[PDB]
């Protein structure tokens, strides 16, 4: 085990051996952004691709080409931490290499001039932090991945609601990545219609017309011909026997001399078999049969030239006669089988008004641009750019893959543009499925839903910026002169940076980090949102979309999703899942070699998963991958059943791979209903960090993975030895292995103390390690918020008893003992930020001076001479946070008055105060102050102190490193000085600085002494320049917005203790409001005298089927019992031997366990330390599905010498009498959620009213009243309550004179009223009168 | 846009205002409260009643002017708290909960000043509010004028609203803890301490119980004096020896005079308690019912706490014969599938057979579990043994009707039945495991789908409900009771709706509180049973029950003759009160609310006569 692991090992239950370890949890974000930047030669994903897409930019036939070579990311000016401190965006400058080439205007092409630009700067691009987030204005933002419909073609059914007469009308939708949409639909009359993105539905054949196809070509390509031959007489037809399937005979079907089907008998299977085996091709047919058919081709009279019948014309006797006399032996009719084979292109042609190509293009243009006369080339260009222009219409590589797969082509790589064969095949497949030789697609298939991560969307937005700037530069290079301008006046960085900051800042998917819990951050970063751009609205979305598809198995969590109105549209991603090359979702499976279950793992996507038979993870394998049972339970095509041992193709990697991290953190998930697990996880993500987090007694083992992978802990990068420990920094001496040869030094980790998070929680780190302890790479040095020694400690574990205690736990409410508040274990620290801004008005700049008109010296007492509160001062509501003065102008005082002002000292410039005050009802201590000055002539006093405070620390760090290097140099100087005449007596007693001035016998050695002296000088000079640079970077003004002189930020910290009304919860979905604080004596106590902490209602168990809490209570009681036993054996300090024996017998506890722990640690010290840490109770780890069975809990209870049944006899703390029927007691791990009553509670009697409508303000910052809505009005109307409603409507809100008269009347001790007319009604009158409507209040 | 639409106008600023003297906070239990009162934090109460405080301070002369009153409030001296207590005394406040579905969403209470920042709400009314203590918040308004005070105390007070406006039944019935405590109290056991000793009354029963010389439930002969108002309002004491439990006597201490002892003599579950309250109301009246409800609450909480009922893992016993039943059903499914592979039966037939056999196995395991769990207490009398209805806590929770139904008991200890796939089709293999055991990935996954669909259903259901009820209240708002009696003889002939097999709903409840259209005759002519239009109260309904009247023509609102509204007679009595409707009441809005609020949970060869008849 590791050193931090050896410190405190967690006893792990669980039978199956973990083959695969949990992957890096943040892989998605880091890998996506890495792929995004990724300077790479061959154009793959990456900025390079965008450039080659947009470039080369050629002039409007001006013969001045612009070429792109490569780009470079400038080094960020501000590191991450300092950038967060200073409130600027952490970003990198983007530089691009370009060449302008000018040809010869009237000569064979050849570069006349080529000028290379010195890596032009085209704006700033924000960088991603180590953890995968973005600092955009000193605020941590997260870009959630987006789930959306993949490009391609989809064939939907949309039945039931089609005119409510059945008539299932199918449709094919073609959606590109970039470009307009294409839609093909049917109609009751089996005509297949096209509808440009969102317009009217035209007959499809028009597009075929636009593709330059003639009517005969179309009818050839689509319909199956039917031949009527005339041989020596009467109309013989070429017949394919298998075509006869299912047809009542209408005539006498004679053939080859023998009547086969008598006229009137429907063709029977006997006849069909006869005819098939006979090989009948041609049959003579009565003229009545042909008297009804339709003609395929346009048969003209070849001899004279006059047309007779046109293409797709119904036949009449006269036309049949003309055809027979003209000499036409072969007639091609259409096969219209009203059951299977319909006249679809024919009927569309009949409804299709267009005939020629030109008329089709005209109709298209009149659809796209209605009203302007269409000219041929306008329509041609419009139509070309609509669907076939590479720039506007692009499907994808993925889009093309899906497209070819839909039309069943082996070839994956195609051209982006929609070729005509594509459209024809699509329409063929649509009519084919319409006949029923094909399946419809299911939208919910993960094979149809693609994930767009950060880098892809950023690339898209950047391409958009480029298309903007390219059009602009195009025009600028065309109009303007060619050779005068150099390649930096031409390119503007403003639009690129504008677009990027717009996307990153003001977007729906770019949102504030939910930063109060490590779990909250980690789960927020791995999220997949179906909203945002090109995403369905919640109200429009159907129930079918929000269902859980069987495909989600092992890819997205089925149970973790917000239970609010957008339930089902969020779907947090599962633990083990990854993204495909194309951005799809794939999950690992173990291969099965026919008998043996091998160890190579393959990642499968949805479609590939569909085909194979996958075995479950919870299948018993003995030592060689063989199944214990002959018939095992598997799933093959989304349906489970039994298969034989030598049939399983794959097997699940681990039980956890179905569920997300949040669900994996809940213990005993297998015994909790999915609903209550859902609510438990959703709430558990809201828990607030307490003062000292300890650990869960009942965990799942995943805690260390979550804690480490989040960036809240401090983890060693290069292992070494702890040199210095302070509650601000940890200084470590590196190990020689990892130690850089040249210019290594030591590693120093500065910690961050209480700062304000987005949610107003405290962010404080504590050191774990002590001086001189060895640390290895990847151990936990410092604990982040709500984590201990690497483990997640969200809340605290307390002793609960399930019983009703005089109906104080009546409903889900919770009773708590005063010992909990006394011991100060549920008290949280919160942190408000306040800002005072001094701008520049045109009447004069405001001032920060302490001279403030008509304020008592009480208010100034706590302000320094500069006007800023003292650090550490205790403030209260209404106190002046900082002093500011508003300038006053045009005083125009009389000269005598001016003299009086001079003697008295009154200032005409002031007389008004803009000083910030503490908000009403908030009181805390000022822990920190910051000052940001845009212009300032010199740094202000306070600015000097803050600069020195940051500076001295930085100086200390550089000095420490320098001092180590100096000690090394001095040691080396002594080692050279010993050569050339050993001098160790005199030297060591004279000062060290008297070693350079000393001399030696003139040799190479003197050259070496000169070398080392010059090295000493060089180290000094390099130290000084680095220090100077750092101090210049620290001191400089941090660029503020136009018009703002300076800003002062003040942080208040407030300690909030738990009180009645706050919300508390468990991990299993049980909730409650803390109802009463009882005295210690009243609480129940067992015979031994220990009182319980929480008294929880049992009636919450049966209807809320969360049984996990009962097992949790039992196992927690067992763990605390063992911990008590070890504390008892340890307080008496028997001897190491006894402890080792006891701890080993405990750690073993049966067999089949994957633990293997104990007895490898140092015989005495490390064992004693581990016992010290476990004396408070040994932490257990029950995995989700490979958990602890009842018998194991019974055994563990027995080992502690407690009743195996988990119930104890209890004494009533108030009365002392025993309770009948012993009750379940034990320790459960509970959490305090962020809903604190003091934030919720609010009341107002009278206060400020609104400007326009003289109603009281809405809100909490300003007092604000409750909304008496229409439903409440109706409630009152159901009663006869007329006067209450009347006063509520006028005197309480809207009548100005009424409200003041009522205030005075109430004060007078009389209770009447004078309702009057509400002002809002008068506003209504005025607004209606502003129209042309005269509305008057009549009188008689 | 400013005029039209929600955000614009009428809805927002002219029907949806923002009153003063209002607050909001989290709700909490507060069991010690009286039914007609509510716990209110000091600081909010002071803030609200500020101007009253100033007025009274100036009246008493403690402060010369209003600014001195303000300063005295900002120091907060003892005198200020005394004046606040004195002014708050009879002033009632209005409590409201965010989704005011029906008129019981706003009710008036007398506040009692308490520490803390949470509002304390009386338990019994939670059912009316549909309130839950999981972070729900409530708003609190203050009626100012004298008419408002009178209106709050008369029309809106909790004790005046005990019957639901939708149907006549009581709304304030005990919910879960109370019924559990009472159930524990009344159930008897075959043998215990103090079997069959004779007590002179309940007081020594309590003496025995509190001293630990007798069990709370033990069969005993007690002398009791019940009172009955059998005469014309006189109470006659009848005193005799009954065989009952100690617990039933202890409960009997509270019970008012008029009720028969028999009422408590039984197991006293949910139904029994509800009908108990019903009878108490019908015989004695309002005030005794209120006080009796308060007493019931207090005693139930106390003795529930003394019981010490809990839930351990071993309390739910897996039936021993489950595994055999499941293995047998699996063998049967295997035989039917193999007999399918040979092709003598279609796929659908095999599907139906498997589903039916699995259902049968589920019923078998359920019955086995109920047999095992129900009557397992084989405790011994003096000699041989005996068996009785068990005292298993989970069983008491099931049988009492406190929480859970047979279905949930099955879901805890049996196999959790069949599931539905997205499209509604039922999966072939069921979930054989239960929460006491552990499910595996597939069964969980399926149940996850189920729960997800359920939740989404509830969300959309609530939205649609809200919208529908808004339309309903909108359309019927203007209808008002304008006239006393139109005087028409018309009416609709109402019969009991006998849908198919039996009498889904009897006449008596269907006619109670309706006036008759014309006199009804006995089954023998010229035997008038009810004069021309009379309001049919309980006594008339019982009288009709004694006879055999089958169908009664009663005056209906639709046939009412009044122009522009309805008359009292055509409507009838039914209300939260008992009497004929009063002129002026807005019945449209009450009807719309009553229809809307409950709207959130929304071969044949031979005939075989069930009962011997013509
Ligand atoms: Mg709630
Ligand atoms: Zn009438």
């Amino acid at each position: 085990y590791s050193y931090t692991e050896k410190k405190r090992i967690r006893k792990d239950f669980g039978k199956r051996p973990q083959v695969l370890d949990v992957p890096y949890l943040l892989s998605i974000q880091l890998d996506s952004f890495q792929k995004f930047i990724e300077q790479d030669p061959e154009g793959q994903y990456g900025l390079e691709a965008a450039f080659r897409s947009v470039f080369p930019i050629q002039s409007y036939s001006g013969n001045s080409e612009l070429q792109y070579v490569s780009y470079r990311l400038g080094e960020p000016v501000f590191d991450v931490q300092e950038c967060q401190i200073r409130g600027v965006t952490y970003s990198a400058p983007l530089r691009v290499k370009l060449r302008l080439v000018i040809y010869e205007r009237e000569a064979p092409e050849g570069t006349v001039k080529d000028i290379k630009e010195q890596e032009v700067y085209m704006g700033e691009i924000p960088l991603m932090t180590d953890n995968g987030t973005f600092v955009i204005n000193g605020t941590e933002r997260v870009i959630v991945s987006q789930l959306h419909r993949s490009p391609g073609v989809f064939f939907d059914s949309d039945k039931g609601k089609t005119h409510s007469s059945g008539k299932v009308l199918y449709n094919a939708r073609i959606i590109p990545y970039r470009g307009s949409w294409l839609d093909f639909e049917f109609d009751p009359k089996d005509n297949l219609f096209v509808r440009i993105d969102r317009r009217r539905k035209l007959p499809a054949t028009i597009i075929l017309r636009a593709l330059n196809y003639t009517t005969e070509q179309i009818l050839d390509l689509f319909f199956e011909k039917v031949i009527f031959e005339i041989r020596d007489n009467k109309l013989q037809m070429e017949l394919v026997p298998e075509r006869l399937r299912g047809e009542t005979a209408s005539f006498d079907i004679e053939a080859n001399g023998k009547v086969y089907v008598e006229k009137g008998r429907r063709i029977t299977a006997r006849h069909i078999r006869q005819l098939e085996k006979d090989d009948v091709k041609l049959i003579e047919v009565p003229v009545e049969y042909i008297a009804g058919k339709v003609v395929a081709k346009d048969y003209i009279d070849e001899s004279t030239g006059e047309l007779i019948c046109a293409a797709n014309m119904e036949l009449s006797l006269d036309l049949l006669a003309k055809l027979s006399q003209s000499g036409h032996k072969r007639i091609e009719t259409l096969f219209t089988n009203d059951l299977d084979h319909g006249p679809y292109i024919s009927e569309t042609l009949r409804v299709d008004p267009t005939n020629d190509r030109l008329s089709a293009l005209v109709e298209i243009y009149r659809m796209m641009r209605p009203g302007e006369p269409p000219t041929r080339e306008a329509a041609e260009s419009l139509f070309e750019n609509l669907f076939f222009s590479e720039d506007r219409y692009d499907l994808s590589a993925v889009g093309r893959m899906k497209f070819n797969r839909s039309l069943l082509r082996e070839e994956i790589e195609g051209s982006g543009i929609l070729s005509k064969d594509d459209i024809i095949d699509v329409m063929k497949k649509l009519i084919d499925i319409r006949n029923g030789k094909g399946e419809v697609d299911d939208i919910d298939h993960l094979g149809n839903r693609r994930i767009r991560s950060v880098g892809e969307m950023a690339e898209n937005q950047f391409r958009v910026g480029l298309v903007r700037v390219e059009r602009a530069v195009k025009e600028r290079l065309s109009l303007g002169d060619l050779d005068t301008l150099m390649p930096q006046d031409m390119i503007n960085a403003k639009p690129i940076s504008a677009a990027v900051k717009e996307f990153f800042g003001s977007s729906q998917l770019s949102q504030f980090m939910d930063q109060n819990n490590p779990l909250s951050e980690i789960t927020h970063k791995r999220r997949i949102s179906a909203l945002g751009p090109g995403g369905l609205t919640r109200e429009r979305a159907g129930f079918e979309v929000r269902d859980v598809h069987p495909t989600h198995y092992g890819r997205v969590c089925p149970i973790e999703t917000p239970e609010g109105p957008n339930i089902g549209l969020i779907n947090s991603l599962s633990v083990y899942a990854q993204t495909n090359e194309y951005g799809f979702l794939e999950t690992p499976y173990r291969k099965v070699t026919d008998g043996v279950v091998t160890d190579e793992i393959h990642y499968l996507s949805a479609i590939e998963e569909g085909n194979y038979v996958i075995a479950q993870a919870n299948s018993n394998l003995d030592e060689e991958g063989h199944f214990v049972e002959d018939l095992v339970t598997c799933r093959s095509k989304g349906e489970s059943s039994l298969f034989s041992r030598d049939q399983v193709d794959y097997m699940d990697v681990s039980t956890q791979q179905v569920v997300s991290v949040g669900a994996s953190l809940i213990p005993f998930l297998e015994h909790d209903d999915a609903n209550r697990a859902l609510m438990g996880a959703n709430m558990q993500r809201q828990a607030v960090p307490t003062l000292r987090a300890d650990k869960p007694l009942v965990g799942t083992g995943m805690e260390r993975a979550v804690a480490v992978d989040s960036g809240v802990t401090a983890v060693a990068k290069r292992g070494g030895v702890v040199q210095y420990v302070d509650a601000s920094r940890i200084v470590i001496k590196v190990n020689e292995d990892e130690m850089y040869p040249g210019e290594a030094g030591i590693d120093i980790y500065n910690l961050t103390k209480y700062t304000r998070s987005n949610q107003n929680t405290c962010i404080n780190q504590m050191p774990c390690v002590s001086l001189g302890e060895p640390v290895e790479r990847g151990d936990v040095l410092a604990d982040g918020p709500s984590t201990d020694l690497g483990e997640l400690a969200l809340g605290q574990n307390m002793r609960v008893a399930f019983m009703p205690w005089n109906g104080y736990n009546f409903e889900d409410s919770i009773l708590v003992s005063e010992r909990v508040v006394q011991e100060d274990r549920f008290t949280t620290i919160h942190i408000q930020e306040l800002a005072c801004v001094s701008r520049d008005t045109k009447l004069g700049p405001e001032e920060i001076t302490a001279d403030i008109p008509n304020v008592g010296e009480a208010a100034l007492s706590k302000l320094d001479e500069s006007g800023i509160v003292y650090i550490g001062a205790e403030v209260t509501g209404g106190d002046i946070l900082v002093g500011k003065v508003t300038p006053k102008g045009e005083t125009q005082l009389t000269p005598e008055e001016k003299l009086l002002r001079a003697i008295f000292g009154e200032k005409a410039s002031d007389v008004k105060d803009s000083s910030l005050r503490v908000p009403n009802g908030v009181s805390g201590t000022v822990i920190d102050v910051q000052v940001f000055t845009r212009d300032g002539v010199e740094k202000d006093k306070r600015a000097l102190e803050i600069e020195e405070m940051q500076l001295k620390q930085a100086k200390k760090d550089l000095s420490e490193e320098l001092q180590i290097l100096e000690a090394g140099l001095f040691s080396r100087i002594r080692a050279v000085l010993v050569a050339g005449g050993v001098e160790a007596e005199k030297l060591d007693k004279l000062p060290r600085d008297r070693w350079l001035e000393l001399g030696l016998t003139d040799e190479e050695k003197q050259n070496q002494l000169e070398q080392l002296a010059e090295q000493y000088d060089e180290l000094k000079h390099e130290f000084e320049k680095k220090l100077e640079a750092k101090r210049r970077k620290i001191t400089q003004g941090d660029d503020l917005a136009p018009g703002v002189l300076k800003i002062v930020k003040v942080y208040l910290a407030v300690k909030r203790r738990i009180q009645p009304g706050d919300k508390m919860a468990g991990r299993h979905g049980n909730k409650g409001v803390i109802s009463k604080i009882n005295p210690i004596e009243d609480m129940p106590y067992d015979e031994n005298g220990t009182p319980v902490d929480i008294v929880l209602n049992p009636l919450g168990v049966p209807s809320r089927m969360n049984i996990g809490q009962i097992l949790e209570t039992h196992l927690g009681m067992a763990a605390k019992g063992i911990g008590d036993k070890i504390n008892a054996m340890l307080k008496q300090q028997q001897e190491v031997a006894k402890l080792r024996e006891f701890i080993q017998r405990a750690y073993d506890l049966g067999a089949d366990v994957r633990q293997k722990v104990d007895l490898s640690t140092f015989s005495d010290e490390e064992v004693m330390r581990l016992a010290e840490n476990l004396r408070k109770g040994m932490p257990i780890a029950t995995p989700v599905f490979d958990g602890a069975k009842e018998a194991e809990i019974k055994e563990l209870l027995k080992l502690g010498d407690l009743p195996t049944s988990g119930q104890i006899r209890l004494y009533d703390g108030r009365t002392g009498e025993q309770f009948e029927r012993p009750v379940t007691v034990g320790y459960m791990y509970m959490l305090k959620l962020n809903h604190l009553v003091d934030d919720k509670m609010h009341a107002r009697s009278t206060g400020s009213y609104s400007l326009v409508t003289q109603q009281p303000l809405g809100g909490k910052a300003q007092f604000g009243g409750q909304r008496f809505g229409e439903m409440e009005v109706w409630a009152l109307e159901a009663y006869g309550a007329a006067y209450t409603l009347q006063e509520m409507l006028t005197v309480k809100s809207d009548d100005v004179n009424g409200r003041t008269k009522m205030y005075k009347n109430i004060v007078d001790g009389n209770h009447q009223m004078e309702p009057g007319m509400p002002e809002s009604f008068n506003v209504l009158l005025k607004e209606i009168r502003s129209l042309g409507i005269n509305i008057e209040l009549e009188d008689e | 846009d400013m005029i039209k639409g929600k955000q614009g106008r009428f809805r927002q600023n002219l029907l949806g205002k923002r009153v003063d003297y209002s607050g909001r906070s989290v709700i909490t239990v507060g069991p010690y409260l009286r039914l007609h009162q509510c716990g209110l934090p000091k600081k909010m109460a002071l803030e609200l009643f500020k101007p009253f405080i100033y007025g009274k301070l100036e009246l008493r002369g403690l402060a010369t002017t209003i600014k001195a009153a303000k300063k005295m409030v900002e120091r907060e001296e003892a005198v200020v708290w005394d004046i606040l207590d004195e002014v708050i005394r009879e002033h009632p406040v209005l409590l409201n909960r965010a989704p005011t579905l029906h008129r019981l969403g706003i009710q008036a209470f007398e506040p009692v000043l308490i520490e803390g920042k949470a509002i304390q709400l009386h338990p019994l009314v939670c059912a009316a509010y549909n309130a839950d203590f999981d972070g729900d918040q409530m708003a609190v308004h203050v009626p100012l004028t004298l008419e408002a005070q009178l209106e709050a105390r008369a029309l809106m007070m909790s004790t005046n609203n005990i019957l639901s406006p939708a149907n006549g039944e009581p709304i304030i019935v005990p919910s879960q803890d109370v019924v559990l405590g009472l159930y524990y109290m009344t159930r008897d056991c075959v043998n215990a301490k103090g079997e069959g000793m004779v007590l002179t009354g309940p007081k020594e029963a309590e003496r025995l119980y509190r001293s630990g010389l007798a069990s709370l439930h033990a069969r005993v002969k007690v002398r009791i004096t019940e009172y009955e108002k059998d005469a014309n309002g006189e109470l006659v004491a009848k005193t005799s020896l009954k065989d009952t439990t100690v617990g039933r006597a202890i409960l009997w201490m509270i019970v008012p005079k008029g009720l028969p002892y028999s009422i408590v003599n039984q197991a006293l579950g949910k139904k029994a308690i509800s009908k108990m309250l019903n009878t108490c109301y019908r015989i004695l009246g309002l005030k005794p019912t209120v006080i009796f409800a308060d007493q019931i609450m207090y005693t139930g909480f106390a003795y529930a706490a003394r019981s010490g009922a809990s839930v351990g893992i071993d309390d739910m016993v897996i039936p021993e014969k489950k595994h055999e039943i499941i293995s047998e059903a699996e063998a049967e499914v295997a035989e039917i599938q193999e007999q399918f592979q040979s092709g003598l039966v279609t796929a659908g037939e095999r599907y139906n057979k498997v589903i039916d056999i699995w259902a049968a196995a589920n019923d078998r395991v359920s019955k086995a579990m109920m047999d095992n769990l129900q009557t397992e207490t084989v405790i011994n009398r003096d000699g041989q043994e005996e068996k009785q209805v068990s005292f298993n806590s989970i069983y008491m929770m099931a049988d009492s009707g406190a929480r859970g139904s047979a279905a949930q008991i099955r879901q805890l200890a049996g196999m959790r039945g069949l599931m539905a796939k997205p499209d509604g089709s039922i999966i072939e293999t069921p979930i054989t495991a239960n929460f006491r055991e552990g499910l595996n990935v597939l069964q969980y996954f399926i149940s996850t789908h189920g729960a997800r669909k359920g939740l989404a259903d509830t969300a959309l259901k609530t939205a649609n409900s809200g919208y529908l009820t808004r339309r309903l209240v909108d359309v019927a708002q203007d209808l008002v009771v304008t006239e006393d009696d139109c005087g028409t003889h018309e009416g609709i002939m109402m019969t009991p709706v006998i849908e198919g097999g039996d009498v889904k709903e009897p006449l008596r409840d269907r006619v109670l509180g309706r006036v008759t259209a014309e006199d009804v005759l006995k089954p023998g002519t010229a035997d008038i049973l009810v004069p021309r239009n009379t309001l049919l109260h309980e006594q008339w309904c019982d009288l009709l029950e004694e006879n055999s009247v089958d169908a009664v023509k009663v005056r209906s609102v639709v046939s009412c003759d009044t122009d522009f509204g309805v008359c009292a007679h055509c409507y009838g009595r039914d209300l939260a009160r008992g009497h004929i409707i009063n002129k002026g009441e807005a019945i449209g809005v009450i009807a719309a609310q009553s229809i809307g609020e409950p709207g959130t949970q929304l071969a044949e060869s031979s005939i075989q006569v069930k009962n011997k008849g013509s």
